[PDB]
């Protein structure tokens, strides 16, 4: 049985995601256009920049998040942004041809497109494997939103100060999730589903680390960092 | 210092 509090948490997170993820992708017309050797860097930098803004807007709505110091909010968002972008992108990802399909041909991104943003298969191959293994969980939208919120409120991000508080917020989300699965996810889809979802959070840490390495390498060249956005530079370094 | 992230967080 989901308590009243746990049902509330899910309603809040569903709404927060609905208010921050336009599944029609209408705002993509505002990005510098896709061109198809770092020819996708302007478009994809704009997409990621927009996505960071949407991730922040979702985070602010996570119950308990606002109770954190303004400093702990910052550290959590800086370290998780790329991971929550990779998670929320699973909604446009399609196993049909292993691409992110955002409404139209111009806005359909494949392995070649990511490599034309400056990344290598060292990143891209595990990223597609992650997206595939995530889609294969066939998560309920309730689970998807709890996983993103649990990803953001992680007490072990380096620089976190009030870890005991971040832990308490996350536990209340983790318990909600464990209870949701038990109450509302029918077998066989439910079999070790929580353990599997937690495994996706570890896979994201490894994705974050390789993304960071390639981003530092990309952005060290002032001519590439010139093509990024002020928000990407601020959040990614 | 993260002025833009700070502003977006309210
Ligand atoms: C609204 C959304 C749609 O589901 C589409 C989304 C797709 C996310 C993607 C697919 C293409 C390649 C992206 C941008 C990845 C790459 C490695 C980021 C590239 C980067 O390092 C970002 C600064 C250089 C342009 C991260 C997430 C990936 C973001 C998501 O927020």
């Amino acid at each position: 049985k989901l308590s009243e509090e746990q049902q509330h948490i899910i309603a809040i997170l569903l709404d927060a995601h609905h208010k921050t993820y336009d599944p029609t992708y209408a705002d993509f017309r505002d990005f510098r256009p896709p061109v198809r050797p770092l020819s996708m860097l302007p478009h994809l930098a704009d997409l990621v920049s927009y996505s960071i803004q949407k991730v922040i807007g979702f985070a602010k709505m996570i119950p308990g998040f606002r109770d954190l110091t303004s400093d702990d909010q910052i550290v959590l968002l800086k370290s998780s942004a790329i991971e929550v972008i990779m998670l929320r992108s699973n909604q446009s990802f399609t196993m049909d041809d292993m691409s992110w399909d955002c409404g139209s041909q111009d806005y359909k991104y494949d392995v070649t497109d990511v490599s034309k943003a400056g990344h290598t298969l060292e990143l891209i191959e595990p990223l597609i494997k992650f997206q595939v293994g995530l889609k294969k969980l066939n998560l309920h939208e309730e689970e998807h939103v709890l996983l993103m919120a649990i990803c953001i409120v992680s007490p072990d991000r380096p620089g976190v100060q009030d870890a005991k508080l971040v832990e308490a917020i996350q536990d209340r989300l983790s318990n909600t999730l464990q209870t949701y699965i038990r109450c509302r996810h029918p077998p066989p889809g439910s079999h070790q589903l929580y353990a599997k979802m937690i495994q996706k959070l570890a896979d994201l840490r490894s994705l974050n680390e390789e993304h960071s390495k390639q981003y530092r390498s990309l952005s060290f060249q002032p001519e590439n960092s010139m093509k990024l956005t002020p928000l990407v530079l601020e959040v990614f370094g | 210092n993260h002025p833009m992230l700070m502003n977006l967080l309210k």
